């Protein structure tokens, strides 16, 4: 009862329940569609008009559903058709994926150890910053050798050259984290007086605030059930209805050039296939509008970090705030009618040629 | 939706019927309780009177339809066994049950490549119909609307694995006790869940019919009495026991003097009235403690009386014996957690999964009629809910660890109550932790108390061998612990009485020499024991008995044991002393309830003897110290000694990683074997302790000094053996190592015979070791020692259950098993005629 | 196999195991591997006057089980009776 | 180091109209040297430096020709590390000019310098242990 929760903050369930994917999947869809509508309405565009100004759309994990949905949109009358399809895909992903891999209580000894070692509350997705994919894949290979098949972890998101996410059982990832906490040097270690090549590699690892292992073998059983639920509730995405390119999160190809079902591919990209974020963002653009949730903690700022010095300006479309560095934009930059609306980020090759 | 709950009308002219309707039923059809009232308008002040005739029957008929899926028949005997129908545990029932009680433990959740368990709480679902049928017989006449559930408890049968999805579980229930108390009738029910014929767990439920009951002919009480122990010290104690008719030895001429007896009695009682019994039966085995601390049956208690005010058997045993308490309290309770939980807004989900369709939990009208504060939470919901917390916190979410759980339903809970459960570790019972919990409501009122028995983490005991001994070892424990005192005192007495020395004196004072005097009658008896101490060898089918202590004859007045530094270092004293310190430590742990029933164990060398006496009780204390004293003497005889008691033999711990990073255990094996062959002296790798970090070389003190100097030279030259033997030259390394060995051997041979072994870079000498333990030098000792072991290890004391899978021998580093494969592997390691004969003839032993 | 026959064979096996242990090497590498790996023991309690085998288990774990123990998230307590009485008896400091 | 580059940035921020020549050298430079890689700290700090238009970014250490400096001038150097191009504003040449005619270096010291083979950037850290390309690291007072 989201309307009840929004009217009365007292009657809103606890964060753990909200975070569970049967709730969080469709509601993150709704947040993104809501930001898209606020954007379109304050510009006096129809959804299709705002869509027509876009060279392309894509999304990170379940964002890819919202990206295909807004790619289909034309008028305010038929917008709720696209909203329904998106909400329905995300409902069945949330529900089926939760049924395939429900969260269970984690041993309190594991929780106590993770909190005393300034790691997160364990979760099915661990983010590793400042290690290469090869390095992370070596540590997951070591962990996976000992573990049996149904407990094995895998690289789920390649967000950047040194920004990786590992999915699998929270206990299996706590196991990976024990292996990592040996290999990592203390944060307040001075290595300035050590030769560069002899330094102990320092990196970050935190559990993500998520409740399901997206992009993992654990959720693969849910695939067939989600596909059947979509054919039952009459949710398809036709290439000819998708007016802008929508980039696949695995190979960065346009979803419109698929032979098979786009809905089946999108489901596959969310539940099974890893997100290769630098591969999917290979498109040429001066501006990137980040509708997704998280404001400055969202996909926009991640994408900025990957694209810094190529002449791409990210705008965080969902948050009004002030960036002191002014290296990416907020909401106000979309609507500004003065020169402040058209800020270009530096391309170093051109600027210092 | 809106449904009829009550229908009030006139049945006949004068009979008011209030039909109470339950809509939440087994088959969906509503069930109606007709409450009947007389209307007598001649009594204007109170014209309505309840029809009390058949009222408990009418209530039972309703509850029967709601709870039991059988024909309504209250004419069965409360003494008879109740047979519940077979129950198949499905994933769907486990899912529904765990959600209903808020149990999020992963063992109960479907996961890939992994079998789904049922929680032990699931036992009430399987057993409810059998268990609850016990409060229904005609002779157990009570008002089910006033039924209180006092207590519930689960107990896993030792060895039994937890319930799983797929398991077909059969249930039996028996009424243990039904007794009329001043305030109501208590019914104590015991359910037994079985799977594949074998019993898995016992469910204990206590129910209370609030009321005034005086039908004492239908009451009875079975009590399992606490185990009583008597130490029979005097002949007066024996006479007092023989004066009791109930005390009935199997063998009347059995010798009770100095024996410890245990009485394991059960009391069956029938009542004439509240205070006087109409019958008393007290029966059960009387057991004597054997020297191994095993108890065996020597007779029965068999008491049978009519009208009585008491049980004289138990009164006697209380006054004269001591109570054996399985539960042992910790010094201080260890707080585990203070946990918040909630009762659900509705009791229908729990009602559906449990089959407990009691209207008082779901129907406002029944709860009102029953005078309750509202539609109270199922006590069994609160049980399962607090048990899920215990399982999570106390058992670290390993559901298999929870072996028993009992809860006392102290007070009723309303839906949407916030409960606070304090969980504490308060004691031990048989290796299991004893967890106490107390659940309070928002008003700080105790609603639920109980306890759980949680298996300790998987444990191994490892028993140290020789080298570890020091003066005073175990003497702090000996002061404090009664268990440790009994071990030491029994061994000290055996040594004093048999060999004329105190093992305690040697541990405490570590004398350099010890003279044994053979004066007087006692001295001649002790001298005989030293003389009768013989090696029993078989040579050409002939018994050739040799003497240990050659210098002791019938004209000897004394014998002096000799040492350089102290006799605690001499192996015939070290062995008993270490074995006792270890057995005393272990007996203290056992006394405190700290030993898991399924612990594994191994001992390093001598440690193996303490381990076997400790965990398996294969030998008595006396047998143990005798066996290891002999073992030590066998080793002392095998080794030449000087006047001061010094040998030309020793041991070095070699770290192959401390010489060179490329120097492996195959390189060490090679070097040691070459230093042995070149010099002709004794040196072998005997203890494999830490892979690539600690190997022990035993033998000739010169060979050990040579090996130390060779490895010191190899470390300083930084020269590899394996790289040269494979990539440079074939068998040249052998010749090259010979001259390095010769350099060290020439310097070692010059040194005097009692040469002090020096600490190398890759070698450290083992202090207080003078025998080449575990070398082939001691192989002559095996046959006499084997014959001695065969005499002193009695086969009746070998409990396979206490060894099988648990004991890891040093010889065959594999968990002990009585299989052809195990025997064959032992034969391959050490060829022996008895084992070969067992392997060949294995088929006749199987049948 | 009958209980009394199994007992007889167990007696013969045990007498032979102990008899030969005298003059056979101590395979404590393989023993530690059996109880640390094949049983995933969480509490190793060393019963002795000094921590020799505790030291050995602590070094075996560091040398060949550091990744195994991390991966399976199993916490080993290596307790010696002589030093770790409080942990073995469950008598922690107030 | 990174921290010193941050301090240079703070000075540039405080005097936004005053030209700051940030002369970046790695540990591979002649004379008193750091433990720092030449590339890694530039890859981390280049973006933050280029936010300050008054900072003129000079790359030194290890350079002796047009060929070896050209990739730093065009910015293509940073592409080998999967970063966008990162052009530099100029170069410094310490070691390279020590055998020039007008340097006071004694003839036999010039012959000694010339005879040093040097090593590529991947091997420079061997100077801490042993002679590497005829060069070694020693400690000042
Ligand atoms: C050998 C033994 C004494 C080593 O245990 P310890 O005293 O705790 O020794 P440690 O390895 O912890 O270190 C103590 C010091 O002794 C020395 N040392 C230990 N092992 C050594 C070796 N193999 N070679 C040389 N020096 C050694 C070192 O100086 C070491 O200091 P370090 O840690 O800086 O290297 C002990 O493990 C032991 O008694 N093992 C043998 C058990 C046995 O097989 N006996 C039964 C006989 S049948
Ligand atoms: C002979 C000699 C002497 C000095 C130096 C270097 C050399 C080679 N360097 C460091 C110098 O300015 C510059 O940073 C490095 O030389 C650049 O590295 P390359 O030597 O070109 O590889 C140096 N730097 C500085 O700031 N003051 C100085 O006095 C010196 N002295």
């Amino acid at each position: 009862n989201i309307l009840e929760w929004l009217e009365n903050p007292s009657n809103t369930p606890d964060k753990d329940y909200l975070l569970s994917i049967p709730i969080s999947c469709p509601l993150i869809g709704v947040i993104q569609l809501a930001h898209y509508v606020v954007t379109a309405k304050l510009l006096g565009f129809t959804p299709g008009e705002l869509r027509s100004y876009l060279k392309g759309a894509t999304g990170h994990s379940q964002g890819l559903v919202t990206a295909v949905a807004i790619a289909e949109t034309d008028s305010w009358e038929s917008f709720f058709v696209s909203v329904r399809k998106a909400i329905t895909v995300l409902f069945f992903i949330g529900v089926r994926c939760y049924e395939a891999y429900p969260n269970t209580s984690l041993p309190p000894s594991i929780l106590e150890d993770s909190l005393e070692n300034n790691e997160g509350v364990p979760s099915p997705m661990l983010s590793i910053s400042n290690l290469t994919q090869e390095q992370v894949q070596d540590y997951v290979n070591k962990t996976n050798s000992h573990l049996p098949a149904g407990k094995q972890v895998e690289i789920s998101l390649v967000n950047g050259a040194k920004n990786l996410v590992v999915s699998g059982p929270p206990q299996s990832l706590y196991g990976l984290n024990l292996t990592l906490r040996k290999a990592k040097a203390p944060s307040g270690l001075d290595q300035s007086r050590i030769p560069f090549s002899e330094r102990k590699l320092k990196f970050s690892n935190r559990f993500l605030p998520v409740a399901s292992p997206f992009h993992s073998h654990l959720l693969v059983p849910a695939s067939d059930l989600i596909n059947k639920d979509l054919v039952k509730n009459n949710v398809s995405f036709n290439a000819k209805d998708i007016q802008i390119p929508v980039y696949d999160t695995f190979d960065g190809s346009d979803l419109r050039v698929l032979s098979g079902s786009i809905s089946e591919r999108i489901v596959d990209c969310i539940i099974r296939l890893p997100v290769k974020w630098e591969t999917t963002t290979q498109f040429k653009a001066t501006h990137i509008l980040d509708f997704g949730p998280g404001g400055a903690s969202g996909l926009g700022v991640l994408t900025h970090r990957n694209k810094d010095g190529t002449g791409v300006r990210v705008i965080v479309a969902g948050t009004l705030d002030i960036n002191p560095d002014d290296d990416y934009g907020f909401k106000q930059e979309i609507f500004d009618v003065t020169s402040n609306g058209l800020k270009k980020n530096p391309n170093w090759l051109e600027e210092y040629h | 939706e809106l449904k009829p709950t009550v229908i009030l009308k006139l049945l006949k002219e004068n009979i008011i019927q209030m039909e109470m309707i339950e809509n939440r039923t087994m088959d969906g059809k509503p069930v109606s309780l007709p409450l009947l009232y007389n209307f007598n308008p001649d009594n204007g002040f109170a014209p309505i009177s309840e029809v009390m005739e058949d009222r408990n029957q009418r209530i039972k008929e309703m509850y029967w339809k709601l709870w039991i899926d059988e024909p309504f028949n209250l004419d069965f005997d409360p003494r008879d066994v109740i047979k519940g129908k077979d129950f198949e545990i499905t994933a769907k029932e486990v899912y529904d049950f765990t959600h209903a009680v808020g149990n999020n433990c992963e063992d109960f959740v479907s996961r890939p490549d992994r079998t789904m368990l049922a929680p032990m709480d699931f036992a009430i679902v399987v057993g409810w119909r059998a268990i609850i049928k016990a409060i229904f017989p005609n002779t157990v006449d009570g008002d089910l609307l006033k039924l209180v559930h006092l207590s519930n408890g689960y107990k896993m049968i030792p060895g039994a694995k937890p319930l799983q999805v797929g398991d077909v579980v059969s249930t039996t229930a028996v009424i243990e006790s039904v007794v009329n108390q001043p305030t109501g009738k208590i019914v104590d029910v015991v359910g037994t869940l079985s799977r594949n014929g074998k019993p898995v767990m016992e469910v204990t439920s206590s129910f209370f019919y609030r009321g005034n009951y005086t039908d004492f002919e239908n009451t009875f009480q079975k009590t399992v009495e606490p185990v009583y122990q008597m130490h029979i010290k005097t002949s007066k104690d024996i006479a007092v026991l023989r004066s009791k008719e109930w005390f009935q030895l199997d063998d009347e001429d059995f010798d009770l003097l100095n024996k410890t007896l245990t009485f394991e009695t059960e009391t069956e009682v029938t009542f004439k009235n509240a205070n006087i019994f109409s019958s008393v039966k007290c029966f059960g085995p009387i057991k004597v403690e054997l020297p191994t601390k095993e108890t065996v049956e020597i007779g029965i208690v068999d008491y049978e009386a009519g009208a009585s005010h008491g049980n004289p058997v138990v009164d006697f045993l209380k006054r004269n014996g001591s109570t054996l308490e399985q539960k042992v309290n910790l010094e201080n309770p260890i707080p585990i957690a203070v946990l918040d939980s909630y009762t659900p807004s509705t009791n229908e989900p729990y009602a559906r999964v449990s089959g407990d369709l009691n209207p008082i939990h779901v129907s406002r009208h029944f709860a009102s009629y029953a005078n309750l504060p509202g539609t109270i939470t199922h006590g069994m919901f609160s049980s399962a809910s607090v048990r899920a917390l215990i399982e999570n916190w106390a058992a670290d979410s390993v559901s298999s660890r929870v072996r028993g759980y009992t809860c006392q339903f102290v007070d009723m809970v309303l839906p949407n109550t916030a409960l606070k459960t304090s969980i504490q570790h308060v004691g031990m019972i048989n290796g299991r932790k004893l967890i106490k919990f107390e659940t309070r409501n928002e008003d700080d009122v105790v609603v639920l108390t109980g306890e759980a028995e949680i298996e300790q983490p998987v444990t191994t005991f490892v028993f140290t061998g020789q080298g570890s001994q020091e003066q005073g070892m175990g003497m702090d424990l000996y002061k404090t612990s009664k268990a440790a005192q009994d071990v030491w005192n029994r061994a000290d007495n055996h040594f004093k009485d048999t060999y004329g020395f105190s093992i305690l004196d040697i541990v405490i004072n570590n004398p350099v020499n010890l003279t044994i005097h053979f004066g007087g009658e006692k001295g001649k008896r002790i001298r005989e024991n030293y003389s009768a101490m013989i090696f029993e060898t078989i040579v050409d089918g002939k018994l050739k008995t040799e003497k240990i202590f050659k210098e002791i004859n019938e004209h000897s007045t004394s014998y002096t044991f000799r040492s350089e530094k102290g006799l605690l270092s001499a192996t015939q004293f070290t062995q008993p002393a270490l074995t006792l310190m270890e057995k005393a430590a272990f007996e203290d742990l056992k006394s405190k309830g700290l030993i898991p029933a399924d612990a594994t164990f191994a001992g390093h060398s001598l440690g193996e003897y303490a381990a076997l006496a400790s965990l398996a009780d294969v030998m008595s204390i006396e047998s143990l110290v005798e066996v290891v004293f002999y073992r030590g003497m066998t080793m002392q005889v095998a080794v030449p000694r000087d006047e001061l008691g010094r040998s030309n033999y020793g041991m070095i711990a070699i770290n192959p990683g401390r010489v060179a990073a490329s120097f492996s255990q195959e390189a060490l094996q090679y070097v040691v074997e070459r230093v042995g062959k070149r010099t002709g002296w004794l040196v072998e790798i005997v203890n494999y302790n830490v892979e690539n970090q600690q190997y022990v070389a035993a033998g000739d003190l010169r060979a050990l000094d040579t090996v130390t100097n060779v490895l010191n030279f190899i470390k300083l030259q930084k020269i590899d053996i394996i790289e040269l033997q494979k990539s440079l030259s074939l068998e040249e390394v052998e010749g090259h190592l010979f001259e390095i060995i010769d350099e060290a051997s020439k310097k070692s041979a010059v040194k005097p015979r009692p040469l002090k072994l020096e600490r190398g870079f890759a070698c450290i000498p083992l202090v207080g070791i003078s025998v080449p333990f575990h070398s082939t030098y001691l192989m002559n000792g095996v046959k006499p020692f084997k014959s001695f072991l065969k005499k002193n290890i009695i086969k009746e004391n070998v409990k396979v259950a206490r060894l099988a899978g648990k004991y890891i021998p040093n010889l065959t580093a594999k968990p002990f098993q009585v299989t052809k494969e195990y025997f064959q592997d032992v034969y391959d390691l050490t060829g022996s005629e008895p084992i070969k004969e067992i392997i060949d003839n294995w088929e006749k032993y199987e049948q | 196999m009958k209980p009394e026959v199994e007992q007889e064979l167990a007696h013969i096996l045990l007498t032979e195991l102990l008899a030969y242990q005298f003059a056979s090497p101590v395979r404590w590498i393989e023993t530690q591997d059996v109880f640390l790996k094949d049983f995933n023991t969480e509490r190793v309690v060393e019963i002795g006057p000094s921590p020799t085998l505790a030291g050995m288990a602590q070094r075996t774990l560091k040398n060949k089980y550091e990744s195994y123990d991390a991966a399976l998230s199993l916490h080993r307590e290596i307790l010696c009776y002589s030093k770790d009485a409080k942990e073995i008896y469950y008598t922690p400091d107030p | 180091s990174i921290d010193a580059i941050s301090q240079v940035i703070n000075i540039a921020k405080a005097h936004p109209n005053f030209p700051i020549a940030l002369q970046w050298t790695g540990g591979r430079g002649g004379g008193h040297h750091s433990f720092e890689d030449a590339h890694t700290p530039m890859l981390q700090m280049y973006s933050k430096i280029r936010r300050h238009p008054n900072i003129m970014l000079i790359f030194g250490s290890g350079f002796g020709s047009a060929d070896d400096t050209y990739p730093y001038l065009t910015g293509e150097w940073s592409t080998k590390f999967d970063y966008p191009p990162m052009p530099f504003d100029g170069f410094l040449f310490g070691s390279r000019v020590m055998i020039a005619k007008e340097v006071k270096t004694s003839p036999d010291a010039k012959k000694c310098i010339a005879a040093c083979t040097g090593v590529p950037d991947d091997k420079w850290e061997q100077t801490y242990k042993k002679p590497t390309g005829g060069i070694v690291t020693v400690r000042s007072e």
